[PDB]
Order: structure tokens, then C-alpha cells, then sequence
RNA sequence: GUACGUGAAAUUGCUGAAAGGGAAGCAUUGGAAAUCAGUCUUAUAGGUCAGCAUCAGUUUUCGGGGGCGGAAAAAGAAUAAGGGAAGGUGGC
RNA sequence: UGCCGAAGUUUCCCUCAGGAUAGCAGAAACUCAGAUCAGUUUUAUGAGGUAAAGCGAAUGAUUAGAGGU
RNA sequence: UCUAGUGGGCCAUUUUUGGUAAGCAGAACUGGCGAUGCGGGAUGAACCGAACGUGAGGUUAAGGUGCCGGAAUGUACGCUCAUCAGACACCAGAAAAGGUGUUAGUUCGAACUAGCCCUGAAAAUGGAUGGCGCUUAAGCGUACUACCCAUACCUCACCGUCUGGGUUAAGAAGCUCAGACGAGUAGGCAGGCGUGGAGGUUUGUGACGAAGCCUUGGGCGUGAGCCUGGGUCGAACAGCCUCUAGUG
RNA sequence: CCAAGACGUUGCAUUCUUCGAUGUCGGCUCUUCCUAUCAUACCGAAUUCGGUAAGCGUUGGAUUGUUCACCCACUAAUAGGGAACGUGAGCUGGGUUUAGACCGUCGUGAGACAGGUUAGUUUUACCCUACUGAUGAAGU
RNA sequence: AUGCCGCGGAGCUAUCAUCUGCCGGAUAACGGCUGAGCCAGAAUCCGUGCCAGAAAGCGACGAUU
């Protein structure tokens, strides 16, 4: 257990309940979390039960004026938040007040693109679904459902990645380097009964 | 026992006053790179509308090759002149501006849209923009190639010289003008070169193009359900009232649909009309405009006694096929259709006989005064 | 000050304070702000709140040593025998 | 504020939206006493015709042959 | 011995009658609700646990521990893939028969027998395992520990009632020790609080301000209520013992 | 479901609420939902029958107060059902409809008739919400 | 209590007059491919198109007494 002023997740690989229920409970402790990626959410089951599930999902309205009625947003990060919503108490002010340190986003914007990104063992679906389970994607249901950014996300996380890749190689350059220098110090065998 | 649909379209309410003046064109043609550096919309206004006579050479039509008169809308569209370009950026939440670039000098007519009160203002807007573009064009120069390496989208700001119709408004109508074709660079240096230069609508329309027109319509004011949606008049017996919608829902839900006929605003409304064939573009200098060449008979579009309620037409215009949005005098805006069109109908070529400019106030029965002083004694 | 003793509550205006995202009011617990009293001040003894120590009562939570019981645990180890087969080791 | 704390059931009534009556219940007492008792068990001993069981037992209903006529 | 209230009942278990059926009518035994809060069943008069004075600490029942929600995103072995899966008794409802579904079994490749799933299965505002969601479950079956918390149980403090033991050295109508117990409608009884008037009493209060009135002030009592500071006011009023009633 | 679609078999009155009052049928008007599909679209089986499918549509008249019904037409077709048996501060008042009156039957009579027949006052929104339009303070 | 009659511009208005109203994607039924996955296929669903613009979503820009 370790307290962080705010915790940025690579939500690549998660399941949606898993890390919402995670997500909601550090909220709820005071801690302000950013969860990047979100288009990459994978959702137990196959896509067309989950597609059944969000067309369900959208017969639900106000018999008058339907502006009043459920508003059903398709963004993979709003798809998320109305997961973490469901699971806060978002009707009280602590619940309420705990919503705001949450910021789900699609992709991973320039504030958020030079942190480290930490992962949830706890709701990542390598650990958690036997393999041959079908699956799906968040950013592909919601490609379907009326999310209409989908490839101007994944072109920009290409672009990304590629910046990305040019700094881990410099960094490793400079480690490499570090590396190379750090055994000629005779200090390393001075510290080595005593396990560093 | 018995059915009848829906009155009226849900697609297009709330039926509130349009929150704008001039129309706003919501979608731009999906931009072409193959396709030359052009313009895709422009801004006119409602100067009236007459008939013509034109022969039907449409082949398999029980009137092929023979005449049919129609009703045709005049629009005064003088040039407008290339103000300013600004960028768009594609995001992952949608389009954002990313910069504007403004011409050095803006006329009086486009100013005078920045201010409510023109007469008492010191008449400062731009000026110290202007001043940096004369003393450095670097910051200038950067932005320009800002626009061209990030923004994907341009659009060209122009205005509308509207001294130039007859009409008592003096703000002249700013709009952004989306410049397909080419690449990025292609557009930055098409908007750049033609900072404070006028485009004509014979560059843009062909004088066969099937275009949208957009508007704001007429307004009617506070109406009844049964002008405003159309229902059925109550019997004459009625108590109360019979102009009005008998049931307004069930027991339950205990609350009134949204999909009910209401009394309230119809008209003054935001409309989009597709398909407009344009079948003349006349330019302004020429006096033979209205002319045509089977009928001869030098003469101009504007029926004697001028436009009612709007003068003389002098400008360039467009004579589009039947009715558009709006009364006489309102700003209307032509741009490309989005859809393709192969019917028989949208691609033959119109070829006028004779357009009518007897005196639309009232029973016209002259074309021209010169043969008016011929008939009268 | 005759619209006259006292001049309540409903209701109302002004001022000050605070609250208010489709009711309000209420209970418990504390924060914040406001406000206030006891108490001491004195006659070795005494005011308010704390920390540890040694005890008592209640309870909770980790650990050690020992006795007895069982097929006087079952097993196992080391070391002597007999017999056995394999899902067969070396040798074929 | 403290202590105790129900009934919708019996019998009769031109009774069936009500009374009287017995029960439940509250106060006030009086006696009795290791007694006289218990919504209990045990030991001893009675009583019953329900569940089951039966139709090659009475009665009642019903299947099938074989024998003796 | 005298008297009140009641003399419309209702629900659950099991047994059962009339009825095509019923959240139907009528009975028998017991327990509940009415009269009864509290923890759990999302929610609910009678379901499950447990019955209640004011509090502190500890530990539990029924039920639970992914988040909402206090408490293991525990351990072990399995089954299940569902194009609108499944999810805890009462209970919010479903069948025969089926399956080139799958996991097992039984008997001579075959017939089967069993679980889970699917089909059978078929409605009207948008919508309910309580919600979110959940798929080597956060589903289903079984075992196993740890943990969560009721007004229940346990130790303790205090309040009251009742009960028993002391008290000629202590408003003896007093003092003192000890134990048990505490739900309550209709109803009963006891002791108190407050209002108007009468007898007695207080060397009683008061124009140097009685009574009354207002008060983001202070104190007492379990409570009815009482006392008091500040302001307003202007002629009377109260405590104790008893009497009385057009007394809340 | 079963084999000779017969025979079988399995499924999709009560009096609890309201009598200090919930306006009582039909039509007209208007909206929405369901599918158990009349037409349209898409395939599949020999103008005839099914599967997905509720997107869109589903009429004009004669009689009758009628919901059902029945007729003459048209139509691609003139499917069915829910909405407090949708819809009276929405309408109309034809059915129902107290008092007037007539007839038939019944009654000694007053009267009765779930038989017929005519005439017979249909109140109120300015409140809250919802809906329909119209302004509008304030972050930046 | 617009005396009446003919015509009557302007405005309003008439399916009594005129104009305008389309292609993308995933699919269900179902047919295939290889041996799940992919392809084909409806007036269906979802988007382009169209209307509103969050009055407590946002950006660029102009001038700044």
C-alpha cells in the first residue's frame, strides 16, 4: 500500500468492472487518479453480447423529453467513468467530490504522455480470464455505438509511440553509459556484503 | 378503427427561433487532394425570384423538347472579398482553431461588424494589428507556416461587399469558407495570396451545379397546432376553443410528450434546402443579363418597378431553380451538395427562352419600357 | 400624541449573519465560526489538559517450556535380512 | 414520569355496527409454608380406532384364466 | 373482593374442508402481528436472528466481505459460454419433450442415466441479481480458515422498580448493605409538574420597579416544569402547610 | 411432445382499496408502445405456405348511439392489441340520463318493468408540475 | 354599430399554387469459405446528412477606458 499524489494508468489490457471497482476505491480514499488509454478497455465476453448490451443500454430514455433521459455517452473514457460512477456515491457530496479526481481520457495527451504510467495486476485480463475466453475492446464497441474518433487516436498514438521510442533510446544510451562506468568504481565490491 | 401518421417531422424541432441570423453551414464537402485549390460555399442575398420559359430536353419525358415554365429565385451575390484564414487541427474530442491570420487592412464593412455601436466607437479594431503586420511580418510568417504544418483543415474568412446592394444594413456578413483541394500548403498559399482580393461566383458555381442553399426562414411568429403542425380543425360545436390539439396524452405517463402538437414559435427557423440547380449566373456589368438568345430584347433582371421590396439588382447573380429559404433581402448561403447526383433530371443543361421582368407589384403586363411606350398611345 | 396603559403570536419591511444544483424541517457525532460560564487566582494543600510508571477489573493478540494420551501416533532415517515385480535402470 | 398490561372467544338476547355473561387484566387485601404444586421428564397402569396395513378375513367395487358343472 | 378494557381480528408452520381457481371462504395445534422497536431478507405488520432503561469496552446471531458498504479481488477441487447467462430460503414465479452443447457415469459402436447451459419461452412509458459491473467470476456445488456487526450475550459505571438483610446510635416519612429485573396499544394504579380562588404561615417581594412581555445570555430536573442575567414595562405579587375548582 | 394428424398428454368468482364523491359508453381529436405481420424489403419450401422484420403505411362511404358486425367501393394493404376496458377543468351528449308524459305486461292500489317511447342546465385553472415557445444574473 | 355592389395592388395563404427530400457501415434470417475466423445478405440497428447547442462543455481572434 503506497500513497501517491496522483497515479496516472495505462488502461491497455484492463478489464472495465476490475479497474473501476479499483479506480473508485482509491477515490474514495483521497487520491487523485488519471486513467490513460482508454479506447484499449477490454470487457469480458464477445463483442456482439457486449454491442447487445450498450444497444440495451441506449433503449433506455425519458418517454417525455428524451433530453431528460438517461444520456448515453460513447466514449471509451466515458464509457469508463460511467462505470466508476455506478460503483460511488455520486448522488452524495463525498461521492460526488470524489468523481472529480478522476480523469479517464482516450489516448495519452502531452500532460500525461511524459509520466510513468503504472498498471493494476488486479484487473488485468492476462491474470484474470482463462485464455480462449472471447473478449472485447472498449474502443472498437465504441467505434460502433457512435464514437467517431477512433482513428484520429490511434494516428496519434502512433505519432506518440514513435517520440516514445526515440527517448527510451536515448535513455538507454545514457543508462548504457552509467552502466559501463559503474563497475569501474571499486566501491561496488566494498557494498557487496551488504547486498547492494 | 383507424390510422393516420404523425403531424409534422420530429427531425426538426425544438421549433425555437433560429439563434442566428445568417445560415451556418453545419458540413463542408469531404475535401479532394487530387482536386484543384477552390472554394466550396458562398454568401449572397434574397433579392426576389420571377418565372421562365425553358425547353424540356429531357429524353423519355412526355414533354421532351417542348416548353415548361418554372419559378426561379434571384440571389445578388457580389463578389466577397478574402479577409483572413484560419486553421483546424483534428483532435480526439473534434476540430479546434488553432490560429488566425487577418488581412493587413479591413474595410469599414467588415469592422463594423465587431461593433454593436459603430457611430460612437473610436473605430479601433485591427489597428494595432494592423500596425505589427507592417512592422514585423515574421510573427506573420510563423503563423502561416504554423497553419501549414499542424492545422488539416483550412477555411478562408471573407465578408460580403453589401454596399454594393441596396439594402440600409451596413455590417457587412463574415463567414469562413472551407478551401478544398491540394494539400495544406496549396491552401495557406491560395488564402495568403489572396488576402484582401475579391472572389467572383462565376469561379466558384458552373452555372449547372447542384448546390444547398441555407437560411433562416420567414418568420410567423406565436402560432396554433393547427398552423404550426397541421392538425385537424375541431368541430364548430366546440367549447373553449377548436384551433387546438383535443387530447394531449394518456393517464400515463402522467406528463405531456415532447412529442406532442404544442401552440409557439413556426417560423424564423435554421433550414438546410438540397438540390438547387443554379441556371444562370449573370454577371452585373452586362446589360443583357436577363437576355437570353432566343429571345434578344436587351434588358436586365430587374423587373420594372424594381425588385418589390428590394430595388435593382447591379451585382453579379444567380438565378436558382424554384424557392429558398427566407424572405427578400436575408442573407443566404449557396454551397456545393455533398451527395453525388447522376439523374437525368440534376445533369442536363438548361438553356433558357425568356424570363419574365414584367412588374411583380402587381399585374405586370409589360416586359421592357420600351415596348410599353409602344403599346401606349 | 386621542390610530392613546401593557402591546404577545400569525404575518410584514429594513438591517446584520449564514445557507441554497428538483422541497424543507429532524436525530447522532465532530469541524468551523460566534458566544459564554464555571474553575482557579488562594488557604503543605489545591485549577485545566496531558505523558510515563507500578497496580486492579474486563478483554484482545503473538510467543515459549513441560506433562499425558493414540497402532504407548502413522510415517521416516541410519543399519542388518528375506521376498517382489515394474510405469524396465545397467546390460540386448 | 414510574409500575403492571389485554381482548376479538363461551352462553343468552328481534342479537349480527350493540349489550349482559364467563375469560383475559389492574388495584386492595387476607391466609398458608417446606409446603402443595407444575403447558416437563421418568417409573407403574389405563383409554382411543387416525396414519399405515389388509382384500387367498367380514361387507362393498373390480382383472384374468384353469378346474368342478 | 371490586372494577376497567375487549367481545370486527390478521399472518406463518403442519393437518385439512368447500372451490376450475384466488393476495378466496371455513376450521384444528403452536408461534408471531395487532401492542414491537432493533440486526439481516435492496425495500415490506406478522420471514430469519433477536425482544428494548442510560452509556463504555469485548464477543456473537441471522446475514454477509469486488465497488456502492463495515469486512479475504481469501484457500482447495470442479462445472458453466448463454445473439439479451447466472446469481441465496419465504419471494415475486414456469412444464412435458428436446440438443451433432458439454462434463461425467451405467450397460450391452450403441442405447441410455445424470449435472450445467440452450431450445421449448409468447406484450405493450425506459429499467432493474438493489445499482455498477462480473466470465481460471464478483456465477454454480462442496470443504476450509480469517474477518465484519444488532438495542442479543458478557464485565463495568449510573438511573428506576421490586426483593431480602441491617439501623436507639438517625427531616426512623431517616440512614445503610445486597441481588434480580427494565417492550408496550385498549386499560388499570402510584408519585409528581403547572393554573384560578380560601384558611394558616413566612420580622415574605415591591414605584430604589409587582405582574406581564421579548431575549443569537447562564443554571437545575428523566420529564411535566422551575430559577436567573439583559431589555420593555408600570401596581401589585409570591414560597411552605392545607382547602377548593368553570384547573393544562 | 408421442405413432395410428385421431388417440392421449405438457404449456401460454372474490370484496383487498375507494361511499366527508377517483365524473359512468361510443364517436371526434391527438400521441405513443407491443408483435401474436395485412401490405412493403430480404431469403427459403410445392398463383400456396414459412423465417428474419414493427422501418413506413394500414382508406372513402350506407345503416345502427353501439365496441363488435354487415354491405357497396377503392387500395400495395385496408393486421391485431396496450396505454385507469388511453383520451369529458379536450369536445359532442347519440347510448346511459332523477323529476314531465305515453304504451304494453304485472299489481285491489300506491307503484313495478335488467320492456318500448319522446322531452330533459355537461361548472372552474390565474396554483404546482409537465409540455410548448420567450427572456435571463453569474465562472472564464 | 365597416350601408351595399364591381375590380382591387400589398401582405397572408392553398397537396386549390410552386420547389425540395441520399449513401456508408455492422448485421438478423440465411447462403458460403477454409477447416472457430472470414465473406455474402433485409425496408433492421449505427453513423454521413438534417434540427437543437450543454443557458455551470470548449477553442481561436479583435480591441482593452
Amino acid at each position: 500500500s503506497e500513497f501517491q499524489k496522483v497515479v496516472v494508468i495505462d488502461a491497455k489490457g484492463h478489464l472495465l468492472g476490475r479497474l473501476a471497482s479499483v479506480v473508485a476505491k482509491q477515490l474514495l480514499g483521497g487520491q487523485k487518479v488519471v486513467v490513460v488509454r482508454c479506447e484499449e478497455l477490454n470487457i469480458s465476453g464477445h463483442f456482439f453480447r457486449n454491442k447487445l448490451k450498450y444497444l440495451a443500454y441506449l433503449r433506455k430514455a425519458c418517454r417525455y423529453n428524451p433530453s431528460r433521459g438517461a444520456f448515453h455517452f460513447r466514449a471509451p473514457s466515458r464509457i469508463f467513468q460511467k462505470a466508476v460512477r455506478g460503483m460511488l456515491p455520486h448522488k452524495t457530496a463525498r461521492g460526488q467530490a470524489a468523481l472529480e479526481h478522476l480523469q479517464a481520457v482516450e489516448g495519452i495527451p502531452p500532460p500525461f504522455d511524459k509520466q510513468k504510467r503504472v498498471v493494476v495486476p488486479a484487473a488485468l485480463r492476462v491474470l484474470r480470464l482463462k485464455p480462449g475466453r472471447k473478449y472485447c475492446t472498449v474502443g472498437r464497441l465504441s467505434s460502433e455505438v457512435g464514437w467517431k474518433y477512433n482513428d484520429i487516436v490511434a494516428k496519434l498514438e502512433e505519432r506518440r509511440k514513435v517520440k516514445s521510442a526515440a527517448f527510451y533510446q536515448a535513455k538507454l544510451a545514457k543508462q548504457k553509459k552509467i552502466a559501463s562506468a559503474k563497475e569501474a568504481s571499486p566501491v561496488n565490491q566494498k557494498l557487496s556484503q551488504f547486498g547492494y | 378503427k383507424f390510422e393516420q401518421p404523425r403531424h409534422g417531422s420530429l427531425g426538426f424541432l425544438p421549433r425555437k427561433r433560429a439563434s442566428r441570423q445568417r445560415g451556418k453551414v453545419k458540413a463542408f464537402p469531404k475535401d479532394d487532394a487530387s482536386k484543384p485549390v477552390h472554394l466550396t460555399a458562398f454568401l449572397g442575398y434574397k433579392a426576389g425570384m420571377t418565372h421562365i420559359v425553358r425547353d424540356l430536353d429531357r429524353p423519355g419525358s412526355k414533354m421532351h423538347k417542348r416548353e415548361i415554365l418554372e419559378a426561379v429565385t434571384v440571389i445578388e451575390t457580389p463578389p466577397m472579398v478574402v479577409v483572413g484564414v484560419v486553421g483546424y487541427v483534428e483532435t480526439p474530442r473534434g476540430l479546434r482553431s488553432l490560429t488566425t491570420v487577418w488581412a493587413e487592412h479591413l474595410s469599414e464593412e467588415v469592422k463594423r461588424r465587431f461593433y454593436k455601436n459603430w457611430f460612437k466607437s473610436k473605430k479601433k479594431a485591427f489597428t494595432k494589428y494592423a500596425k505589427k503586420y507592417a512592422e514585423s511580418t515574421q510573427s506573420i510568417n510563423r503563423e502561416l507556416e504554423r497553419i501549414k504544418k499542424y492545422c488539416s483543415v483550412v477555411r478562408v474568412l471573407a465578408h460580403t461587399q453589401i454596399r454594393k446592394t441596396p439594402l440600409a444594413q451596413k455590417k457587412a456578413h463574415l463567414m469562413e469558407i472551407q478551401v478544398n483541394g491540394g494539400s495544406v500548403a496549396d491552401k495557406v498559399e491560395w488564402a495568403r495570396e489572396h488576402f484582401e482580393k475579391t472572389v467572383d461566383i462565376k469561379s466558384t458555381f458552373e452555372q449547372n451545379e447542384m448546390i444547398d442553399v441555407i437560411g433562416v426562414t420567414r418568420g410567423k411568429g406565436n402560432e396554433g397546432t393547427t398552423a404550426r403542425w397541421g392538425t385537424k380543425r375541431l368541430p364548430r360545436k366546440t367549447h373553449r376553443g377548436l384551433r387546438k390539439v383535443a387530447c394531449i396524452g394518456a393517464w400515463h405517463p402522467a406528463n405531456v410528450q415532447w412529442t406532442v402538437a404544442r401552440a409557439g414559435n413556426a417560423g424564423y427557423m435554421h433550414r438546410t434546402q438540397l438540390n438547387s440547380k443554379i441556371y444562370r449566373i449573370g454577371a452585373g456589368d452586362d446589360a443583357k443579363n436577363a437576355s437570353t438568345d432566343f429571345d434578344a430584347t436587351e434588358k436586365r433582371i430587374t423587373p420594372m418597378g424594381g425588385f418589390v421590396r428590394y430595388g435593382v439588382v447591379e451585382n453579379d447573380f444567380v438565378m436558382l431553380n424554384g424557392a429558398t429559404p427566407g424572405p427578400v433581402k436575408r442573407v443566404l448561403t449557396l454551397r456545393k451538395s455533398l451527395l453525388t447526383h447522376t439523374s437525368r433530371k440534376a445533369l442536363e443543361p438548361v438553356s433558357l427562352k425568356w424570363i419574365d421582368t414584367a412588374s411583380k407589384f402587381g399585374h405586370g403586363r409589360f416586359q421592357t419600357p420600351a415596348e410599353a411606350k409602344q403599346f401606349l398611345g
